[PDB]
């Protein structure tokens, strides 16, 4: 069905043909960063006078 | 995959344009099969082995 879709075709003669891909989705999420803790200084730009 | 790397929201942009992706896999099968065709032409002129 792949085949009589990407032939824009009701029949499809003897041959081989190629169907889209493969690609292998990911199994899951994973994000790393440094783990710093301390809250940058924007009370010093923004909470100022 | 080569012009919008498994990214739906490319793949949708691509969509919106013609069928230039067909016409370029079109090209470039018959390519390959006219390369098996000529080396099968040029050596398998006797089929008597
Ligand atoms: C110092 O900056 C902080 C962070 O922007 C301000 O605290 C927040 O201010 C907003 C806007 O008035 C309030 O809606 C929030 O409830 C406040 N608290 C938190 C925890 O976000 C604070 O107002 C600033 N101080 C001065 C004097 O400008």
């Amino acid at each position: 069905s792949e085949t009589k879709c990407t032939l824009k075709s009701f029949t499809v003669e003897k041959g081989i043909y190629q169907t889209s891909n493969f690609r292998v989705q990911p199994t899951e999420s994973i994000v790393r960063f440094p783990n710093i803790t301390n809250l940058c200084p924007f009370g010093e730009v923004f909470n100022a006078t | 995959m080569y012009i919008c790397g498994d990214s739906t929201e490319c793949s949708n942009l691509l969509l919106q344009y013609g069928s230039f992706c067909t016409q370029l896999n079109r090209a470039l099968t018959g390519i390959a099969v006219e390369q098996d065709k000529n080396t099968q032409e040029v050596f398998a002129q006797v089929k008597q082995i």
